[PDB]
């Protein structure tokens, strides 16, 4: 109980002893810190404008004469309702005669060309296995060449090139990632042990009566998360100043190539996140460096 | 000289038969061949084309740009829009040739 | 309650400290340690505290073996013993105050009897008015003295004093000399290693020579 | 000038002294500036490398039916080849019928429609000659006063599509940056100033014993230069591991999407002037650090 | 060569150690510096080397008036004595040899020079055995010993000793006394701060006594 007083006041003693050194220290770890929260919040924001856009196509296999309201219900038994579908868009006949009209193609030919020849569209959205391009393949002709339809309108590989788009920003920013939280992590571990190794003269307490190495280890671990901690909290200051700048630029041009998708910041979960993994950082950075003068000041 | 009258008006039915059978082939196969023709530049945004196209292009578009513009899209349409007031301009005027044939075998039953 | 059977240390490197000690010293009995330069004199102190580990021999304290303590025991041992070392080996960025607690604060006391206790064992040396300076603002009697005060402080049973006059003048070192004596009266075991003459001379104790690591008093 | 390699053989000598703590110190301006150097791959290689061309108005003018073989030389004598044109893009007639045909849009009209009258017309390269926006602009309708061309598809083509990169993402890969060149910068100064408190206490003895000014500097300068430049060293033995392993995704994705994209590596003519800026600047945190702590010892 | 001219000296905080000091020392002359515990003694020494600045008087050193030193001329006069400290001031992580040989590099002499003068040195203390050794590795006297081999191995100018007998026994007291009294044969003068009585009732040199910051000894 009182121990931890008196350590916390120790930790805070000696982290104000010497204010330019952990203010230049606490300045590093934020630096290093607020590169992968962007990082993160790009790639979260893209990702999520992706989805937006376009998940899947809607391209389907082109009915011939053939197909009718049995003729549908028996393309649904066979690939639009009972193989890979997500929904049933099947906008056969009428269906797809309002909405021709209505698109971007103009209608009234019609009321001339005596009855118009709509296809009977029976689009559906494949399940996750038929999702794959490679799944589709084969198997995408082996739908379409089934029964019933007789044309098929492929895909253009949109979302093949999206899947392509998404494994760059995937591999390529997981390295930069991993490279970044290993950035931070030995910047927290060294600066901790230089300052350890600059205060070491305290062989004395451990010399001089029993003070045991919990003892001596308490006013260390406590300035070690107060070194992460502090650097957590500048830089969540630091990161979101920045994206503010970056912001009224980014969703004007947004707005003329398209809708303004503007750039969204951290949950609170996920600031709290970052400050408990700094703080447990420095913490085990500072035990490591002590336990390592606790053995080499042993007879 | 009812019967010469008679004669000129079979005549006249024969040549509104003649007519009849050429707006047949005019119009009739604009109709069946122009119009599965017509109907198919309308499918280019109804059956099997468009369907509302408004998907980004990737870089280097080959065409797909100018195709949209005035080629085997925008130019599509265009002379779709243009063989659509063909057609109408087809239709109006098998409807007054239509007329015209009725009056001509209207005058000759008369007759 | 000391007691060295045929102890021996040579440090890692070829430098033979000290061979064939052996000594015995009873509960409540003061003694002087003596000889040249480089004897081995620190050494034996060192090896009564634990700092260092003989090579062959045996040493006990009160009575439990220490010639191979454990590294988890070696705390109690030295909370037993209160030691003035010749470098003073003092906390530079602590007021005298929090140097001569720390032992109070280790053993785990109040807080009235710390400030108590600091104030009569910082006034026996003679350094109560500079209780808030920090060691750099002290000459080298008056760091001796802070040194001093925080051993004697927690009431030991065994003290090991290691040249604790040099730095100081002849009428501070009878004081401190009598200091010794009056917690040495009380049954506490004093070890005080010297080679001042005019010290030793005018009281009569037993008296350890060293020359070259071999105890020629006994 | 024995005091140049006795300076030398002692910062040496320093370094050496502890491994662990040298290595550690090494290791994190190495992963610290890797970043620059690995980010610069991106920017150097595919974007600006891989520069292809641009959304620029080759549209042109719609030619009449009174266009045939003979009218496309024409054309080129009077707009095409005589105004402001680089290239010749004439698919009159059959040249855009099959073209047409395979494209987007479907075929099997022609034989049903009479002829196609696909609008004739032909791209254009407008060269310097009317290359320039006015060059074009007004000459534009010039351009179109050549030989028939009916109508004049002529277009502009980037829209703002060429804005959300100009614009997005012109600021904030700078900054992205700007942060890692500060922060190699910060932890190698931090790193230094740490080496330096460290040992203050030989500073402040061989000082008072007389000494100079320009004596003590020495030794702690040296082992500051050594310092970026091993740390800078490394970085360049890494971030070839990464680039050549990332080569093999970039070479996997260059058939699937159509132009193979060609990575490469950091040149000789960049990683001397990078050994050289981080030498610069341990030398000038050495200086600092020293300096400052050679004004506390001078009562 | 030494005038002190009403010189007082008062620290940052409130502690007048040093209050209308005058004496006068010239070329060529031994004397001892006497006080009790914190007198002024360490202070004066400072004064003196160039270490503290005084608060009021005037110090002259070889005939030009040092009360007034520029930062760029300080190594200068740093460089005409040879300090011998209370702290030994080591180079901790060099050897003893790199520790004797640091005035000679920073004055500028060569190599074989350098070997040989630091040999001579070293054997005039007794630590030639140790000259390969970082002074982790001596006993308390040896590494005063090491500060004093230091001290004269650029025959300076004036020699400037601050308790440099403790951790010594009295016959090394004596050797390097007689060490310090070969040097003055040749014109060297002396100025070593004591607190040994048997030392120097045993010789007859001036005596500057200090009581509280007070000379009223010469
Ligand atoms: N750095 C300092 N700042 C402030 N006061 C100091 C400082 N050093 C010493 N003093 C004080 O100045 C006075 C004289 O100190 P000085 O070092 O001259 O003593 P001394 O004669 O060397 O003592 P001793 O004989 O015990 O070595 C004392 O009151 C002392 O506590
Ligand atoms: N850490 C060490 N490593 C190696 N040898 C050492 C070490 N410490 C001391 N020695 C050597 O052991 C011997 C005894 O040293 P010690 O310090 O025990 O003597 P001392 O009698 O206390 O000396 P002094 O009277 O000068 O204080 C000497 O040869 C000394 O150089």
């Amino acid at each position: 109980n009182e121990q931890v007083r008196y350590a916390f006041h120790g930790a805070l003693q000696d982290l104000k002893s010497k204010p330019f050194a952990t203010f230049l220290t606490v300045m590093v770890i934020a630096i290093s810190l607020t590169l992968p929260s962007v990082c993160y919040m790009v790639y979260k924001n893209v990702n999520q404008a992706a989805t937006q856009y376009y998940p899947s196509p809607q391209i389907t296999v082109y009915l011939q004469k053939t197909l009718d309201d049995d003729a549908a219900a028996g393309v649904v038994a066979q690939l639009q309702a009972e193989q890979g579908v997500e929904k049933v868009n099947y906008l056969s006949r009428e269906d797809a005669l309002g909405e021709f009209r209505n698109w971007s193609g103009f209608g009234g030919a019609l009321d001339m060309l005596e009855e118009n020849p709509l296809p009977a569209v029976a689009v559906v959205i494949p399940k996750l296995d038929f999702q794959g391009t490679e799944s589709l393949n084969t198997l995408r002709d082996r739908i379409t060449q089934i029964n019933g339809i007789d044309e098929v309108r492929m895909d253009d590989s949109w979302f093949a090139r999206l899947a392509a788009l998404t494994g760059l920003v995937g591999r390529v920013s997981a390295m930069i990632g991993v490279l970044m939280v290993a950035a931070v992590f030995l910047v927290i571990g060294n600066s901790v042990r230089l300052s350890i190794f600059a205060r070491r003269d305290s062989i004395n307490v451990q010399k001089l009566i029993g003070a045991t190495d919990g003892f001596i280890l308490r006013p260390f671990l406590y300035g070690g998360a107060l070194l992460g901690f502090s650097g957590a909290l500048l830089s969540l200051i630091l990161s979101e100043i920045l994206v503010l700048r970056l912001s009224s630029a980014v969703a004007e041009v947004a707005q003329v190539f398209g809708t303004k998708f503007d750039i969204n910041g951290l949950s609170f979960d996920e600031c709290l996140l970052l400050l408990l993994v700094c703080s447990m950082i420095g913490w085990v950075a500072a035990w490591l460096a002590t336990v390592q003068h606790l053995r080499h000041f042993t007879p | 000289r009812k019967l010469r009258e008679t004669q000129n008006t079979l005549n006249q039915l024969n040549k509104q038969i003649d007519e009849m059978n050429a707006s047949i082939a005019k119009l009739e196969q604009q109709k069946a061949a122009q119009e599965r023709s017509l109907a198919a530049q309308l499918d280019a945004a109804f059956r099997q084309g468009e369907h509302t196209g408004i998907q980004l292009i990737l870089s280097g578009e080959e065409s797909q740009r100018g195709q949209r513009l005035q080629a085997y899209f925008g130019y599509l349409n265009q002379a779709r829009q243009e063989t659509i007031a063909q057609l109408k301009q087809t239709r109006e005027e098998v409807a007054m040739q239509r007329a015209e044939l009725e009056e001509k075998q209207s005058e000759q039953q008369t007759l | 309650m000391i007691r060295f059977e045929h102890v021996s240390k040579a440090y890692l490197g070829g430098r033979q400290a000290l061979q064939g000690v052996t000594f015995h010293m009873q509960p409540g009995e003061m003694a002087f340690l003596t000889g040249h330069s480089g004897a081995g004199k620190s050494t034996l102190l060192k090896l009564i505290c634990g700092i260092e580990r003989p090579s062959a021999g045996k040493i006990w304290f009160s009575g439990h073996d220490i010639t191979r303590l454990k590294n988890r025991e070696v705390p109690f041992l030295r909370r037993q013993i209160g030691m003035i070392f010749q470098d003073h080996h003092l906390l530079m960025d602590r007021t005298v105050y929090d140097n001569v607690a720390i032992p109070l604060i280790i053993a785990g006391a109040s807080g009235d009897d710390i400030r108590r206790r600091v104030s009569a064992a910082l006034d026996k040396v003679g350094l109560l008015d500079k209780a808030k300076n920090f060691p750099i603002q002290l000459s080298g009697g008056e760091q001796q003295r802070v040194g001093i005060a925080r051993a004697v402080v927690n009431k030991p049973a065994v003290l090991l004093a290691d040249q604790p006059t040099g730095n100081l003048d002849d009428a501070l070192s009878e004081g401190i000399l009598r200091l010794f004596e009056e917690f040495n009266r009380v049954g506490v075991t004093v070890l005080m290693a010297t080679h001042d003459i005019n010290l030793i001379s005018r009281r009569s104790y037993r008296m350890l020579t060293l020359s070259d690591g071999h105890l020629h008093g006994g």
